[PDB]
């Protein structure tokens, strides 16, 4: 799991206006405290800080995921219709989100498994449309062995063909025309390995 | 002055049937008294318009022990669990931020709009669809509401509002769409006390005003550093 | 002439409302009602218009719609264009007070264009006659050629169709209701007769 | 992330002719006059321009009349100057009157990726022409399509070096709404404060928005009409 993380560290910028969905993206903030990096809060954050002392914490105050949080300087408060404008209307840069199931054609599903887990969508919907450039950071199977990388999803979509790169415990995949293409292996990881490991069919790239 | 020292000076008209839209962002932001005095009063078969549903023991978590709301409108339910497979709850799952867009047109006057969100899930279906400039977008319906209930940090007499941090969230969006917005508060000062360019929410939405004593203001998850 | 207008028009400001007042004769009507509890709307980003500044005062970031340098009343606010217009169109505001040019019998208003002739725009104007819970247009009720300015149809272009709840000029005072106007009133010192001789607009007599 | 700029062409050298400019301001309160003196004195032209007025004859977008910069402009009044109906008259100039609300709206949707949306302004009148219609919950409302540009020049009070802006009375305007709806936004202040001075439940404008600061020595700030009392 911690290559997963350091590897979409990597996709990080200076400059960059991100906004890490809850779940394993949200490790992906310690991967890069060297970097001048904005974190964008859908609650109405911009400017996402560390994880309060004991004490410190403010009830007014968390993230998408409800956690205490803290603010960095030059931090910004607004309203939810501000911030899903902010995030309709193309200015983040990039989002990263958590998933059970991604497709070959890009779709992802990541908010509902029928008769089972029901919660909701919460602003994966819209994060999925409105980044700049869409990350999805995911085991490559599931407890049982079943791959979550599949010719199409089971699930219900959280969007179509909106996923740009998904990053596994296994490899990287990016997304070009309804294609999706192996670009690299993770650290002692092998194609055939990864072959066997994914139902989606893929081009490899290495 | 819109101050009031009861809250049913408010909310007294407020009836079984009746829509209302509830601020706050899990438990961040919620109107604790009007909640309350709603779980008190009984009032039944409610339709309800807010991000979440709070959590099993508090905020409209609340409402659902006597199963006071009918149908409910939310874009996530996630942090709570009693919370529907029985059927005696209809809800109707909204992207978030077309929850938050649809509030804000309902109070902007306009009906409809649209959205590059929720193209190609189950969001879209029973919906118009359409394109511009070689995307897909589908339309999107204002929402509106007999009671807004909704938390702020501070009004004037005037009902001039500033909210705090992340505590902000749908509040204004509730107060806007609402015939009838009632607001609690921390702290009331005179008129003029508020900056003109620091309000948050002109009081010409705001019909009433209430201080709370105390807000237990819960927080779900605690997380520190070192 | 205007001032029997102006004051006739005062009458319906009521403690509480929200009002807009639009530029030309409807400005003049918050002379009228100096102590009241008013909030004047200006479409510019502005609740809570207030008195002009004493000299040196002045501010030139703080205007009315007019360009006018103004200064604010206590528990005013600013904000943006969109969030005045939402405010407007949103159907928050009690009252706009409008000037026209026409008037026809069906409630509908012409106030922006003479073609070929006044082109400046409709600032928010479109806007205004929409979203106000009630909208008072006041006019004179003839023009310089002592032609008639309330009429059947109107042969300027329209500002908004259908929008005008009341009609206050220097003979009358005039409501709307099922596309169709009602004379209410008449001004002091103006008789029956000169109402319908000086309107072209089918209208009926509820005095 | 430093966005300050002490030289506006490290801003604006990419604008170039037939270019779409969102400019801030009412009257002429609230405009940019340090990027509007740039694109005067470098010679732009066949601009888009979209604004709520023209300024006035001698100031504001008025100046770039004089050198017939600006083809066509997306406004919902004028009326101050001379010059403008002119060209407006000759046909010079191709202009687009919109009601002040849906020009406000056009630009909030175009910031916020809401393509189009429904509007009762305009029913009924020449707005409303060549323009979808449709009837919800028993009213008439025509469809509006939202702007966008590829500059935003807009004017505000204070910014910190982030790029969070505040602005100051009615000086704010348009200027929120030409910044989100722009590709790139040069925002021109009067102070520029280091991260963490402006309170972030005081800003009006979130950095994000903002590409280049840009501080003025000199705003003239004139004044059409100046009212006293007593």
């Amino acid at each position: 799991r911690e290559a997963i993380i350091k590897r979409a560290a990597k996709e990080l910028k200076e400059g960059m206006y991100v906004n890490l969905g809850i779940g394993l993206p949200t490790l992906v903030a310690n991967e890069v405290s060297g970097m001048n990096i904005v974190f964008q809060s859908e609650n109405g954050l911009l400017g996402i800080g560390a994880y309060p002392l004991e004490g410190s914490v403010d009830a007014d105050l968390i993230n998408a995921g409800k956690e205490t949080i803290t603010v960095v300087p030059g931090a910004s408060f607004f309203n939810s219709a501000d911030s899903f404008a902010m995030i309709r209307g193309g200015h983040i840069d990039l989002a990263i989100l958590g998933g059970m199931e991604v497709s070959q054609n890009g779709d992802l599903a990541n908010w509902m498994i029928p008769k089972k887990l029901i919660k909701g969508m919460g602003g994966a919907m819209d994060l999925v449309h409105g980044a700049k450039k869409v990350i999805v950071i995911m085991e490559h199977c599931n407890k049982y062995g079943e791959s979550k990388v599949k010719k199409e999803c089971s699930l219900p979509l959280t969007g179509k063909g909106v996923v740009h790169q998904l990053i596994t415990d296994l490899a990287v995949f990016e997304f070009s025309n309804n294609a999706m293409k192996l670009v690299e292996l993770q650290e002692g990881v092998s194609l055939d390995q990864v072959k066997e490991k994914t139902e989606a069919e893929f081009e490899v790239r290495l | 002055n819109k101050v009031i020292t009861d809250l049913d000076k408010a909310l007294s008209a407020l009836k079984d049937g009746d829509t209302i839209l509830v601020g706050g962002f899990g438990l961040c932001g919620i109107p604790e008294y009007a909640i309350d005095y709603i779980y008190k009063k009984g009032i039944k078969d409610l339709i309800v318009v807010s991000n979440n549903c709070g959590v099993d023991d508090f905020g409209l978590g609340i409402l659902l022990e006597k199963k006071q709301i009918k149908k409910i409108i939310a874009s996530y339910v996630g942090e709570n669990k009693i919370f529907m497979l029985n059927g005696e709850i209809e809800v109707v799952l909204t992207p978030q931020g077309t929850l938050a867009e649809n509030l804000h047109a309902g109070g902007a006057g306009i009906p409809a709009y649209y959205t590059p969100t929720g193209v190609g899930t189950l969001i879209a279906q029973g919906k118009e669809s359409r394109e511009f400039n070689g995307k897909e977008y589908i339309l999107e319906r204002a929402i509106t509401g007999d009671y807004g209930l909704i938390k702020a940090y501070k009004s004037d007499t005037l009902g001039n509002l500033v909210f705090r941090k992340t505590a902000r969230n749908f509040n204004p969006l509730c107060a806007m769409a609402a015939k009838i917005c009632v607001a609690e508060v921390e702290e009331i000062v005179p008129a003029g006390e508020l900056d003109p360019d620091e309000i948050h929410l002109p009081g010409i939405y705001v019909q009433h005003i209430y201080k709370g004593e105390k807000f237990e203001k819960r927080i779900e998850k605690i997380t520190t550093r070192s």
